[PDB]
Parts: structure tokens; sequence; C-alpha cells
């Protein structure tokens, strides 16, 4: 069934599972034409496929050429995501294939299910959680590799860097969603907090600064304060 | 015109013959139904005054033999049987008429309703959905489950409807995932029409038998099958014109004939709102749409 706060810790057991977020697959700018009509221009997208237990990220880049000559692109975006996720599973050795795939948006269920018909034992699940994975293009290295791509391309990352050397999966995922929740609500602030101190650098093979343990605690508090503030502002509480 | 005699009526029961029905009192001298129109299938059904649960009945065709009804006190129900002794059977039938203890199948001559509900229903196909091949007639009741229901117990009592499943390898060609799920024309026309059913008439006949079992016994898995078969047509972009036009007639008399009080369980809101308003064939069901709106605008 659906994933929610009750069964939250199932994410961190030893049953292989992946999240699929499709929010950034089909990206457009909206502009005006010479005659004053509105038009869209597509930019490169990405499927965000993530193993919450291990940090492994299967960043499938969606090149704008995919859309050439296609209608109903937001609908097609869902079938393409499902197609690529299916191809990914198919490419993995059996013992690496997931037992579950959790799609962050319910509209993905029918396309994914249909594309997984060859894998009847892989459960396709929705979720009630409001996961911030649309903010993945707020991570500079991810947005960079997507926007430079000139062809379809899969880029592999560990979204947790080396955190798991020192913390559990459960705690790693909580850090990642807190960071991305803050990037979503106020990107400019969130990014300010992360780089304010030039002495803390990002390794070339990492996505996030090499904060010490004590520095991560301050960061996490600064992200929590950012998120609460933005809430009162949104709602005037 | 043919006759289905009844040995007796030992328990109070409402008896139906097709869309007609009569109340019969415990040990009332009821001995059968006469003037049953040759040339169609028929169904004769029952609901005991004491158990408004378990509607049951028998599909038959009088060309295939002489059938009569006899209450069994061990099993507690009216059973359909065949008399193989032709002479012994006209003897029974002629004596009960002489004594005038039989009802007349009450067909208005202007009325094509039964023909319209059974146009494509053929006894031979029915006996494949209800496999019990030592009888020439077929038993159906409220509680019988279908082959697809069982997959998700007792197969001798199953309704072997054709399994339709929109998210199956059958329905979906590889590489045409998105196409075939949005436009089921290839499932409909190649897999189901040419492959399994062979022609539109056997498909229509199963559709129609499903409906009648849902309406007369409230067989919920038949209701599911009727809806699925409607939905497969309406969700196909390419349908022979002759099927679309016949479908609109078929559905019109089914909607017309449905008891008004029963629309809530027998009509699936999603399917009809998709077929009539969202599907490829939204515009091809003009009579079924007019009658649905004037009769059940709530469901829509």
């Amino acid at each position: 069934g659906a994933m929610n706060s009750s069964n939250y810790a199932e994410l961190f057991n030893n049953d292989i599972k992946l999240f699929v977020d499709d929010t950034n697959v089909y990206r457009v700018t909206v502009h005006k034409t010479f005659e004053g009509n509105v038009a869209t221009k597509a930019i490169n997208g990405c499927i965000f496929t993530l193993n919450p237990k291990t940090g492994h990220l299967f960043l499938k880049i969606i090149h704008t050429s995919v859309w050439a000559g296609q209608k109903r692109l937001s609908q097609l975006a869902k079938w393409k995501t499902a197609e690529e996720v299916s191809a990914l599973v198919r490419s993995l050795p059996k013992e690496e294939q997931p037992k579950q795939i959790i799609v962050t948006r319910k509209a993905m269920l029918d396309p994914l299910e249909v594309h997984m018909l060859d894998f009847p034992n892989i459960a396709i699940r929705p979720t009630e959680l409001r996961l911030p994975f649309s903010a993945a293009m707020s991570i500079d290295k991810l947005s960079d590799v997507v926007m430079k791509a000139t062809e379809p391309q899969m880029v592999l990352f560990n979204i947790y860097d080396d955190w798991l050397d020192r913390i559990s999966s459960y705690t790693a995922f909580s850090r990642l969603t807190l960071l991305l929740r803050a990037l979503k609500t106020n990107e400019e602030s969130a990014k300010m907090i992360l780089l304010s101190d030039p002495t803390i650098t990002i390794k070339s093979y990492h996505l996030w600064p090499s904060f010490t343990d004590e520095q991560w605690i301050t960061i996490e508090s600064q992200m929590r304060d950012l998120i609460l503030t933005e809430y009162g502002r949104k709602y005037n509480v | 015109m043919n006759t289905v005699p009844f040995t007796s009526a030992p328990i109070e029961v409402t008896i139906g013959i097709d869309q007609y029905s009569f109340n019969v009192k415990e040990n009332q001298p009821f001995h059968g139904i006469k003037d049953i129109p040759i040339g169609h299938v028929h169904v004769i059904h029952f609901q005991h005054a004491d158990n408004s649960s378990m509607r049951y009945g028998y599909w038959f065709d009088c060309r295939m033999g002489n059938f009569y009804i006899q209450y069994d006190p061990k099993d507690g129900l009216y059973k359909m049987m065949e008399e193989r002794d032709g002479a012994k059977f006209e003897n029974i039938v002629h004596n009960f008429k002489e004594r005038q203890m039989m009802v007349s199948y009450p067909k208005i001559d202007e009325d094509d309703t039964w023909y319209n509900l059974t146009e494509f229903v053929q006894m031979d196909k029915i006996r494949k959905i209800v496999r019990k091949d030592e009888n020439q007639f077929s038993y159906v009741d409220s509680s019988m489950t279908t082959v697809q229901e069982n997959e998700l117990s007792d197969p001798a009592h199953s309704l072997n409807y054709t399994v339709i499943n929109f998210k199956s390898r059958e329905a979906i060609r590889p590489g045409h995932e998105m196409e075939d799920f949005l436009d089921k024309s290839y499932y409909l026309n190649t897999v189901m029409l040419q492959g399994i059913f062979k022609n539109s008439s056997n498909y229509f006949g199963e559709l129609q038998f499903a409906f009648l079992n849902a309406m007369f016994f409230g067989n919920y898995g038949s209701s599911l099958q009727w809806h699925a078969m409607i939905e497969l047509i309406c969700s196909s972009a390419t349908v022979p014109k002759h099927m679309l036009d016949k479908l609109d007639e078929i559905l019109y008399y089914q909607i017309k004939t449905l008891p008004e009080q029963y629309s809530d369980i027998l009509l699936n809101e999603r399917v009809w709102n998709i077929c009539l308003y969202s599907s490829f064939q939204k515009n091809s069901l003009h009579n079924t749409e007019k009658i649905m709106e004037n009769k059940y605008p709530e469901l829509l």
C-alpha cells in the first residue's frame, strides 16, 4: 500500500527499494511570441531515482530532443519516466533489482505499472509523504550536469556523500529531506547557509560541503529556522 | 410456442420468466409457463418468499429439448430437468393446459425488448461460460464467482467469462505500452475480436449475458464483466462502425430495462462517465447517452 509516517522506517530495512520523482522530467520556460501569443521552450530534464537506504542516485538526464515532434508532452513525460525506470531495472543484475518502487506522484502509477508488467514481483507504490525531491535541481552539481548534457545520459551519484560512514540511513535521509525542503521553500537563503563559510568546501566527488559533525548540527538548525520562518510568512501566523 | 411445466409449487416463491415475474403461494396449484416464444434463449428464475437472498435460475432454449421444473425438498430449490420421453411430456403438458393451471408468457406483440436483450446470446456459448455439460440448460445464481474473481475457489461453479485486464501482457504489446494503454484498439480488435471471440456477435453475446445475469441475479462479477466489455470498446479509438451503432442499441435496451431502484450497484459511475463523456466513443452512443441522462442524471 501507500507509504506514510506510520510505515516510515520500512525505507531503511534491507529490502531494496527506489524512489522515482518525475517532477523535473519535463521543464519549460514560458515566453511571448512576436505576435504576442504564449509559447514554451523545453529545457533538459532529469528523472530522480533514489535508493533511500544507500544514497545511490540514478540521475537519468532527459534531453529536450526527446520531445521533438511530440504532443501531450506532460502526459508523455510520465510514460518516458516509466520507460526509463523500467530500462534501469532491466539493466541491473537480478539481486540488485528493487523489490519496491515508490513513485512520489500518483499519476506515475499506471505508466510505471504498465512498463513493469515483466516484473510482477516488484511492487509499485504511491506515497502520502510530501517529499521535497523537486528541489533536486537546486543542487548545483545536479543542475549543472543536466543543463550541459547534449544527449541522453545517466549520471550516477551518492546523494549522501560520505555521511553513512558516520550516521545511519534513517538520519541521512532526514538530513537530505531537510536540506531539500529548505532549498524548495527559499532557495537563496538555503544556499547562503550552505556556503557562507568559504573554508568549508565540497569535495570534487561530493554534492555537499564537508561539514564536521558539530557544523552539521548548526546547519540543520539553520535550515529548520529557515523553514519555520517561511511558513509564518506564507500564512501570516 | 413452447411450454415449461412445473411438477408442483411446494414453497412460496416469486418466479420470473425473462423480464416477467409472478408471485406463487405455498402449494398454490401452479404447473408451468406456456406460449414461450421459440427462437430465443430464455431464463426462468426464483427467489423464495423466505430467503430474499440467493436469486437463482436456468438459462434454456426449448429447441434443445423438453424441460420442466420440480422442487427438490432435500436441496431446497426449484430444479430444472429434461424429460427425454417425448410422448410422456406432451401428455403432462396437454393435461395441465386442459386444467388451465399454467401462466402464458405475457408478450405484447409490439414489444421487442427480449429480443433486444438477447440478440447475440446463443445457448451454445452460454454452456461454455457455465460448464456443466450433462445438462442442456444452465444454472446461475446470486453468489457464483467468475474465473477472474477466483484468480484474486470452486471451479465447477465458476462463470468462465473471458478475462479482460487493462494492465496485463495480453492487453499491452511491448514497446507500445503507452499507445496500447491509451488506445486499446489492438487489445479489442486483434486480441479479443479476431483472436478470442472471432466475431463481434459472440462478443456482444457475452456482454449481453453478463448484463442479464447482473440484472436478474445481482451477480456482481457479471456486472464487472459487462462493464469491462463496454469499457474496452469505448476506450478503443478504432471500432468498426457496425459495432458502435449496434452497441448503442444494445446498451439502450439494457439501460431501459434496468429496475430504477437498482442503478446504484449495477451501474459503475466511472465507467459510464468515461464512456459517455471522455472516451473515444463519447459521440457514438447517442441513444444510450440520452436515456442515461433523462433516467439517471445523478450518477452523472
